[PDB]
């Protein structure tokens, strides 16, 4: 048996990683937010419309 | 000063019953003393001070209630 | 304050003072990790409370006065 298949590509590692890694970072961002503790957030659009 | 001795007057007013004439007393800005405000002339409508402590405590709940922003920048 | 003025007409200087203030003190209570929610409903209590003693022992009927009071009123707006 030995070694495997090589899997000469890493590319679609990298792109699964950085996948996991903006849908993190978006759970961390919204995560305050969770709960009868959470807290609003105010969000300001480009036309400078204010949404909270 | 002047304010502590508009507290005190409240106060007395407050935990005497027998000085509830106290409650009228304000402040008496040409002289700077404490002057019973009902027979000085000096009132308002009762609606101006309750929607100023209404529209007022929720504007402070409103801005109070935010913990983070996000200034997205102008597309242009 | 605009709104202030559109649904009353009057104390519209004194309804943004007391707004920053209550805000100010608010953070400054937020900031001794005092969770917000306790904080607005603090507030609210406190306002029901100031109201409803506004109304039950600080109101003067003016029909115990008269047009002195409508004068006594504009006078001091
Ligand atoms: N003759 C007076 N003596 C003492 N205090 C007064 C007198 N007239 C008005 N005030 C007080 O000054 C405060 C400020 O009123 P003002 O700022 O003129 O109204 P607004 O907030 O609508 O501009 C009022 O809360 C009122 O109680
Ligand atoms: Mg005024």
């Amino acid at each position: 048996r030995g070694k495997g298949a090589y899997q000469d590509r890493d590319k679609p590692a990298q792109i699964r990683f950085s996948n996991i890694s903006a849908a993190k970072a978006v759970a961390d961002a919204i995560r305050t937010s969770l709960g009868p503790k959470g807290m609003d957030k105010m969000i300001q659009d480009g036309k400078g419309d204010v949404t909270i | 000063d002047l304010v502590a001795k508009l507290r005190a007057f409240h106060n007395e007013a407050q935990v005497n019953p027998e000085r509830k004439n106290l409650k009228w007393i304000g402040l008496d800005l040409s002289n700077g003393k404490p002057r019973d405000n009902k027979q000085a002339g000096v009132f308002e409508p009762t609606i101006v001070k309750v929607k100023s402590l209404k529209f007022a405590t929720e504007a402070a709940i409103t801005i109070l209630r935010i913990d983070d922003l996000i200034k997205l920048h102008p597309e242009s | 304050a605009d709104l202030q003025d559109k649904e009353v007409g009057d104390g519209t200087t004194s309804v943004v003072i007391i707004a920053a203030e209550l805000l100010k003190n608010a953070d400054e209570l937020v900031k001794q990790k005092i969770h917000p929610t306790s904080v607005i409903s603090g507030y609210r209590l406190a306002c029901k409370e100031a109201v409803r003693y506004i109304n039950e022992n600080l109101i003067v009927n003016t029909d115990e006065l008269g047009r002195d009071c409508l004068i006594n009123a504009a006078k001091t707006s």
